[PDB]
């Protein structure tokens, strides 16, 4: 599941630059009144560097 | 497209009685503008911020309304409380209904 | 965390609030007011944080 | 007309109308497969040939 996923960092993943996805899980992972705190995690994968 | 010099009285006659009105322009692209807010607010402005949005006028054509009322709604800006009031000249029932 | 910030007090209705906000811009941008954060704060205490 | 992928989104609905949505947009993950845990000599590799 995406929840394991974002729990887990031993593979990395990531998603093609400024692509709809990655907007798309910027705005939630900046979000401080999201439910689901996932994104948070993803995106804090996803911007290394 | 507005021409602010509308509301131009109703701001000099409010800021008589003493209420907080506040301005702004809604963004041709509402998403980067949300996402702006996100990446240069703290959290200590952010919970001020949501306590504004209880009490809101909008003032445009109804095919941006529609759009800007579902990403708020989406975006977990607003709850049940809240009473926002949209005024326009021209609304079709077909809208209405939206 | 938020909504919190440190601070002095002064008595009841004190005009001398008056002085501090530039001044500590002009600390903060001297970094005066972190030569004594420092002062108060070394990193090399006996111990490691 | 225009007929693809293309996804119904609150920025794009302003300037141009669509039908109602014939299939859900979903997002999702690639990854690889793990292979079979179990091994015929599992049992002798803990020293080389």
């Amino acid at each position: 599941s995406l929840q394991d996923l974002s729990k887990q960092t031993e593979i990395p993943y990531g998603t093609v630059l400024d692509s709809a996805v990655y907007e798309h899980v910027r705005m939630k992972g900046l979000n401080p009144f999201e439910r689901d705190s996932m994104y948070s995690q993803m995106w804090r994968m996803i911007n290394r560097s | 497209e507005y021409d602010i010099r509308g509301i131009q009285e109703f701001l000099d006659k409010v800021s008589q009685q003493g209420m907080d009105v506040a301005l702004q322009k809604v963004e041709n692209n509402i998403n980067k503008m949300i996402t702006t807010l996100f990446d240069t607010m703290r959290i200590e402005e952010l919970n001020r911020y949501r306590d504004t949005l209880r009490r809101a006028i909008l003032v445009m054509n109804p095919a941006t309304a529609k759009s800007f009322i579902t990403e708020v709604v989406e975006t977990n800006l607003v709850a049940f409380d809240c009473h926002w009031i949209i005024i326009n000249e021209e609304i079709n029932d077909v809208d209405v209904q939206e | 965390v938020a909504d919190r910030g440190y601070g002095i007090a002064l008595q009841h209705g004190s005009p001398y609030r008056d002085v501090f906000s530039q001044r500590i811009l002009e600390l903060q941008q001297n970094g005066d007011m972190d030569i004594l954060k420092h002062k108060w704060w070394p990193k090399n205490g006996q111990c490691d944080l | 007309i225009g007929i693809s992928a293309l996804t119904i989104t609150p920025d794009r609905e302003n300037v141009v109308d669509f039908t109602t949505r014939y299939m859900d947009y979903s997002v999702g993950v690639l990854l690889r497969r793990a292979e079979k845990t179990v091994d015929m000599f599992a049992c002798l590799a803990p020293f080389d040939l």
